[PDB]
């Protein structure tokens, strides 16, 4: 991690449970963690254990972002569909999570997202918009490479 | 340390490439000999002209001669309103393709036309209204050639330099994300 | 009707400024965005032609509607399917008319004035291209209007004999505006010390909607027109402004 | 509230990169946030406590349990967060301090130690003397090239190699360096470019 | 019947142009490459070798003469063009020192992947990159590794997470202009070049018109012979 996206990515959390009972919670009551318990925990330290357990000691429970209510939604019209108002990444989040699971079903879904607000990001960067506020985190890097450029050309043409 | 662009060619650095390419003029000092001398590094002929008679220098060189008026930009083989006119007719009756292009396509077409604007057949709506009708045709091939992009191989089999450099942050910044799923599920 | 489409079917292709020309530039960035209209800046006409613009001082209610329909040619020069009419967004300053000395001279002019908005409505529907069929004949024909001259200029005809007026609208197959009525007070800096301050009521076509808050300061560009309803006299008409182009300040 | 210190610290870090970003330079860096160092600092010093707090009892009480191997294994992970969010915020504040040496010092003064850079406040004691010695780094490679003495700035194109000045109210008549130019307010020039790149960029003649 | 061969002797009976071409050529090529290229060591002595000589001759010329101002604004042109080239040539390699800064130290401790350190750096980057890792490590000690366990001293490679590697990322999307020389080696048919085979995949086949997007990695090879250009 030297890029500052990637070190924000790994602060969201994850409704995840327990397996084993351990004496100790660094978070509070009763310091012995009963087992069948659910917490939130952040991507930096549900990542390690899943894998260090054969049983591992976290269950990780599917999320809503992931839920059938976001994937129906984004298979009819991914274009006016809002990705700010999820939490605020989304492709550095979908790709961690594909790693961690190996699910050839979800990789279907994001790449068409992708490429459909691909092409809506060409169109308006050509110099009153909406789009400031409706674009993921990830994209805001993009359009700010591509608007700046188109500038520096037709600038340069004239005069 | 740049840290302006650092991964693409702004367009100041496109018009320095394409100052390197031969062009012929009519030049108007002889400086031949009757029976002191240019003698740069990377040309280092044609001390010998005849007033009045064609001879082919490097474009970075004519372009100082235009200044103080000592020579005249000849006008190229596309700068034509004959020549064009079959460029066009090309791109409506073939939907797939790309004309032809001499590779020098937009930048030929302006430090031409700013600095050397007595030399042609009658600039005012014959050229520049030829260039920029060629430019709006070209642009929306490029526009529909952008749905159908994958994560393996892309042909764009005829394309200039300048139409190039404004286009590569968009694709290789979106192509690279699309190889980071289809890698990632696998 | 004729060949006034191709002088100014060449005007929007070959008007230019010193070295990037604008309206093959103003037209293409409002087709990717999908703001389809234009913004004419009306200096431009008059030096590139003066017999254009004769004819649109004279008489604007016929020739703007043929304008719309050269822009809307010119427009499939550029994409290659819906692209509808496209519309005329003017703007200019000669001289601000102040809005008490509205005589009977100026009817159907292009008028430009001031003043502060005082109140809005609620947004409504004109049809512009709809489908007639007879209820006993059944023969199907369209009637596409794009004039606008507010009750009722262009109608249903009366045969195709059959009865009076045999002809239905079909909801099914149409296409819809918008329209936005306001009303506009004059700045109370030209006083009426013995006068209250008077009031006029303007229109508003389908992309300037919406656009402007109740209690700003506006310059209008607009049709002084006149319209006949019975909603107090004998041959009595009503002054209204048809509004094509707010060129509103900085709001503020 | 366990590493909740890391997402401030790095949201603290993501202003600066988009005040460098759009169109300013990044003259005047804000301020080394140091109170929020502290706070960091003072719960890997108290994560250190309990991980040689347990390595007596595990060869006392615990005798080598499984179930406290993973106290070993969480508490190493919190170590690890710390020391990425604290990388990431003194490697982003040291290239703008790299860029900085390199666009507008050692540029027509060759010895530029005050002058620019005005904070010399919001560097820290330890960002302030490595930014001095690195400006000796740049001199060594400007004399074992001879291409250009100070090869530093002008990156942009060469074009139209004689060009109009006007000077924008600075007098002095300051330059001895190929010649004297006897600077007067108010007066423009038509000298070529390779005298006035020295100058143009001290703001002191504006037009190009 | 072909005259040509019996043309070409009958008139029988290096070149400053050519290096022009080439740093032109090497330039295009670093700005757009993401891993380090192996530096073009024996041609680039010359160059250094040539600047220094003109310069000298600008100085006497244009003493030595004190009609003609136009020859001796043609060389004091072109020369500082020249100069551009090279101070845009090797100020782009030094932007990319300082991000595989630690990949590269990997690359000497190892035995034996490639050891070049003198065809892949030059004279003088050798003398900013033990000097530069050096005086970032003696910043990050007093401000970090002070309050340093025994597990998280050094930073060479921190397995345990994705960091300290680097990436000279190999599946960079370039754009290429393929240009190879025909027969009048490797080519499979008439008009074309040969397949690239990626892992997945059929051929790919490349032709000699052409451009092309394709990864960084299948087309690694035809950077070193020349016949593909970015």
């Amino acid at each position: 991690y030297y890029d500052i996206d990637d070190v924000l990515a790994d602060g969201t959390e994850f409704p995840c449970k327990f397996q084993y009972d351990i004496p100790g919670l660094g978070y509070n009551p009763g310091r012995p963690i009963t087992k069948n318990t659910k917490l939130s925990l952040p991507l930096w330290l549900a990542r390690i254990l899943a894998i260090v357990g054969p049983v591992p000691f976290v269950e990780l429970l599917p999320p809503d972002m992931f839920s059938t209510k976001v994937m129906n939604a984004i298979k009819t019209d991914p274009v006016a569909l809002d990705l700010h108002s999820i939490n605020s990444h989304f492709f550095s989040l979908a790709i961690k999570w594909i790693m961690l699971f190996s699910e050839k079903e979800l990789a279907n879904v994001v790449s068409e997202l992708l490429l459909q607000r691909a092409q809506e990001l060409n169109h308006h960067a050509s110099s009153t918009s909406t789009f400031l506020l409706k674009l993921e985190e990830m994209e805001k890097e993009i359009y700010k490479k591509s608007h700046e450029s188109y500038k520096d050309t037709k600038r340069w043409m004239f005069k | 340390l740049p840290a302006h662009l650092q991964q693409t060619f702004s367009p100041e650095e496109i018009q320095f490439i394409v100052e390197n390419e031969p062009i012929k003029i009519f030049p108007r000092i002889t400086t031949r000999q009757k029976i002191w001398q240019l003698i740069t590094t990377d040309d280092k002929a044609l001390n010998n002209m005849v007033a009045m008679r064609s001879t082919e220098v490097v474009l970075w060189i004519a372009l100082l001669l235009k200044q103080q008026s000592k020579c005249s930009i000849v006008a190229p083989q596309w700068l034509t309103t004959k020549e064009l006119d079959r460029k066009i007719q090309y791109e409506k009756t073939h939907p797939d393709r790309f004309s032809e292009l001499p590779w020098n396509w937009l930048v030929l077409a302006r430090i031409l036309f700013n600095k050397a604007k007595d030399d042609f057949h009658d600039p005012i709506h014959e050229l520049r209204g030829k260039i920029q009708d060629l430019r709006e045709i070209r642009q929306i091939k490029v526009l529909k050639g952008l749905k159908y992009l994958n994560e393996s191989h892309l042909q764009l089999d005829n394309l200039s330099l300048l139409e190039i450099n404004e286009l590569r942050p968009f694709i290789t910044e979106i192509m690279d994300k699309l190889r980071e799923i289809h890698t990632a599920s696998l | 009707n004729t060949e006034i489409i191709k002088s100014f079917k060449n005007f929007i292709l070959e008007f230019r400024l010193d070295s990037q020309f604008i309206y093959r530039d103003q037209l293409r960035n409002n087709i990717l965005v999908k703001n389809y209209s234009l913004t004419v800046n009306m200096e431009h006409l008059i030096g590139y032609n003066e017999d254009i613009y004769k004819k649109l001082s004279d008489e604007p209610s016929d020739i703007i509607p043929l304008f719309e329909t050269a822009i809307t040619q010119v427009a499939k020069r550029i994409s290659i399917n819906s692209l509808p009419t496209f519309q005329l967004i003017l703007n200019s300053n000669a001289n601000q008319i102040p809005l008490r000395d509205l005589d009977s001279e100026h009817v159907s002019k292009i008028v430009r004035l001031s003043g502060i908005i005082i109140s809005t409505s609620v947004l409504s529907s004109r049809a512009t291209y709809l489908s007639i069929m007879c209820r006993n004949c059944r023969h199907t024909t369209s009637i596409t209007i794009n004039n606008f001259n507010t009750g009722n200029t262009v109608s249903l005809p009366r045969s195709c004999n059959c009865g009076p007026d045999p002809y239905i609208i079909i909801h099914e197959s149409s296409k819809f505006i918008d329209q936005q009525f306001l009303k506009l007070q004059e700045i109370p800096e030209l006083v009426p010390v013995g006068e209250m301050p008077r009031n006029l009521t303007m229109t508003c076509d389908r992309y300037l909607t919406n656009k402007v808050i109740p209690g700003t300061r506006v310059t209008i560009v607009g049709i002084y027109s006149i319209y006949n309803s019975k909603n107090s006299g004998v041959a009595i008409r009503t002054p209204y402004i048809k509004i094509l182009g707010i060129q509103s300040d900085v709001e503020t | 509230m366990y590493g909740d210190l890391g997402n401030k610290l790095v949201l603290e870090a993501k202003r600066t990169k988009q005040l460098y970003a759009r169109s300013n330079q990044d003259v005047n860096l804000p301020m080394y946030h140091e109170d929020i160092i502290r706070n960091i600092l003072k719960e890997v010093s108290n994560l250190r406590k309990n991980t040689e707090y347990l390595k007596e009892q595990q060869q006392l009480g615990m005798l080598d349990d499984k179930v406290a191997k993973c106290q070993y294994f969480v508490t190493l992970l919190c170590m690890e967060r710390n020391k990425r969010c604290l990388l990431a915020y003194q490697r982003l504040r040291t290239d703008i301090l790299d860029s900085m040496a390199w666009n507008n010092n050692g540029l027509d003064l060759m010895s530029s130690i005050t002058f620019s850079q005005q904070d010399t406040n919001n560097l820290s004691h330890q960002e302030q003397e490595y930014l001095k010695e690195y400006c000796d780094l740049i001199t060594d490679l400007k004399s074992g090239d001879l291409v250009d003495i100070d090869l530093s700035g002008s990156l942009v194109p060469p074009s139209d190699v004689f060009i109009d000045v006007r000077v924008l109210k600075d007098a002095g008549e300051i330059q001895t360096e190929y010649g004297v130019f006897n600077l007067i307010k108010d007066s423009q020039f038509f000298v070529r470019q390779s005298d006035v790149e020295r100058l143009i960029q001290q703001g002191y003649l504006q037009k190009i | 019947i072909n005259i040509d061969d019996i043309l070409a002797e009958l008139d029988k009976e290096v070149s400053p142009q050519q290096d022009f071409s080439d740093l032109m050529k090497s330039w295009k090529n670093e700005r757009c490459s993401p891993e380090l290229l192996p530096y073009p060591h024996q041609l680039m002595k010359r160059l250094l070798n040539r600047i220094s000589m003109q310069s000298q001759l600008i100085e006497n010329i244009s003493m030595g003469f004190l009609e003609s101002k136009l020859p001796l604004l043609c060389m004091e042109t072109e020369l500082e063009r020249l100069k551009f080239v090279i101070r845009s040539y090797i100020r782009c390699r030094l932007s990319k020192i300082d991000k595989f800064s630690l990949y590269l130290r990997q690359l000497n401790e190892d035995e034996n992947s490639l050891i070049s350190l003198t065809d892949l750096l030059s004279k003088d980057e050798i003398k900013y990159h033990d000097t530069h890792s050096l005086i970032w490590l003696k910043l990050v000690n007093d401000s970090i590794l002070k309050y340093m366990p025994e597990e998280l001293q050094a930073i060479n490679d921190t397995e345990g997470s994705v960091n300290m590697i680097d990436e000279p990322d190999w599946n960079k999307f370039v754009f290429i202009h393929v240009n190879g020389p025909p027969d009048g080696e490797n080519e499979f048919g008439k008009p074309c070049y040969t397949v690239t085979i990626p892992d997945l995949k059929e051929e790919v086949e490349l032709t000699i018109g052409s451009i092309y997007v394709m990864r960084y990695e299948v087309i690694r090879d035809l950077l070193r012979d020349d016949k593909v250009a970015l």
